[PDB]
């Protein structure tokens, strides 16, 4: 229910300080203490930090925690190549209980070369798919750095909750990040709206592209 | 050495049951209350259920309520995860995590809940509408993987085969495209070479640019 909101993705060169926001309400951060974990892919999560600011041993002293009013922080002073993982919070929402309470997640990036903006390509549905009455929108997203996007589709200028199917990004083999998303649709709503739109939005940026049914 | 080792993962279709295990070992078990954790792949984590040291209470999320209970032996020091009526959003790692300041996790158990069996994808050219980009969409397969190529391997300058997207039915699409020189549009032949092994099924598919 409560949620833990924390930025999808904060990146920053080797040796440089970054710091990972995780806002709640009063009931949970602003009543109780916060935890912080990392997890590298393919492993289980890793306690950071505990009572709001204690590191366990083996916690190097670059990772420092923070809370105040209903916000948590999680400072990373001088990144090393190793902090390049997933960093969850996790606080409780009621006094005394047990329900553990884990922020959205922010992928930190220590960055090994420039920001790259997302390439996008949108296809329509083929001809042939249509004739066998289906409709599916590939949006295809490549060569940007640091490797988190956001993908939103549009109806005409209606945003779409339906049908959406997105991967995660993955490494291509220059390096850069890849990722595609899919939008599935009758055929007759793809042909009752003029338009549709995929929106990456990368680093604040977004990149649109936009197709229509009509032309062939 | 605090270990925790979870069990009972694996492949199921929705609507069935499921028990997961965590052996516990290196600490005094009875002692600490236990949790679940689950994490859909590439999602963020989820707390499922906890229950106190001495299994005199139990606690769910809203999600697994009334479908899913939390048990402990303490003279077996393993903690359980009953898991009935399963569905398809249930799938992920399920982690087994102790309760308290300095917690340890468990490496996971995987669950996967799907009804989808063999089958062949189905190709749809990706027309392309002095750099213009075409592929194909290899639609709706299980299981992975699948090997695409242009023109027989003869054309492998500017393409890109994205990773399939792993859809809540449990079948897997992925994208092929290839960045080409607008010029040879009408003039070269471009055809992808579709192969899914586990179904038997490979398809040449020719794309065209379009044309009403």
């Amino acid at each position: 229910q409560s949620v833990l909101t924390q930025p999808p993705s904060v990146s920053g060169a080797p040796g440089q300080r970054v710091t990972i926001s995780c806002s709640g309400s009063r009931s949970n951060i602003g009543s109780n203490t916060v935890k912080w974990y990392q997890q590298l892919p393919g492993t289980a999560p890793k306690l950071l930090i505990y009572y709001n600011d204690q590191r366990p041993s083996g916690v190097p002293d670059r990772f420092s925690g923070s809370k105040s009013g209903t916000s948590a922080s999680l400072a990373i002073t001088g990144l090393q190549a190793e902090d390049e993982a997933d960093y969850y919070c996790q606080s409780y929402d009621r006094y005394t209980h047990p329900a553990l309470l884990f922020g959205t997640g922010t992928k930190v990036t220590v960055l090994g070369q420039p920001k790259a903006a997302p390439s996008v390509t949108l296809f329509p549905p083929s001809s042939e798919e249509l004739q066998a009455n289906k409709a599916t929108l590939v949006c295809l997203i490549s060569d940007f750095y640091p490797g988190a996007v956001t993908v939103a589709w549009k109806a005409d200028s209606s945003p779409v909750k339906a049908g959406v199917e997105t991967t995660t990004p993955s490494k291509q083999s220059n390096n850069k990040y890849a990722a595609s998303s899919y939008l599935s649709l009758t055929p007759e709503q793809w042909k009752s709206h003029r338009s549709y739109s995929c929106q990456v939005t990368h680093e604040g940026s977004t990149v649109e592209k936009t197709v229509a049914p009509t032309e062939c | 050495q605090v270990q925790l080792v979870e069990s009972g993962g694996g492949v199921v279709q929705p609507g069935r049951s499921l028990r997961l295990s965590c052996a516990a070992s290196g600490f005094t078990f009875s002692s600490y209350g236990m949790h679940w954790v689950r994490q859909a792949p590439g999602k963020g984590l989820e707390w499922v259920a906890f229950i106190r040291y001495d299994g005199s209470n139990k606690y769910y999320a809203d999600s697994v309520k009334g479908r899913f209970t939390i048990s402990r032996d303490n003279s077996k020091n393993t903690l359980y995860l009953q898991m009935n009526s399963l569905r398809a959003e249930d799938t992920a790692v399920y982690y087994c995590k102790t309760h308290g300041s300095h917690d340890n996790w468990g490496q996971g158990t995987m669950v996967t809940v799907s009804s989808a069996s063999t089958k062949g994808p189905s190709v749809f050219p990706l027309a392309p509408s002095g750099t213009a980009a075409l592929g194909c969409l290899v639609k709706d397969y299980f299981p992975e993987p699948v090997t695409v190529s242009w023109n027989s391997g003869a054309l492998t300058s500017g393409v890109h085969t994205f990773p399939a997207v792993l859809q809540s039915s449990g079948l897997y699409s992925l994208s092929s495209v290839v960045t080409v020189p607008s010029s040879s549009l009408g003039t070269q032949t471009y055809i992808c070479n579709v192969n899914h092994k586990p179904s038997n099924t490979k398809v040449d598919k020719k794309v065209e640019p379009k044309s009403c």
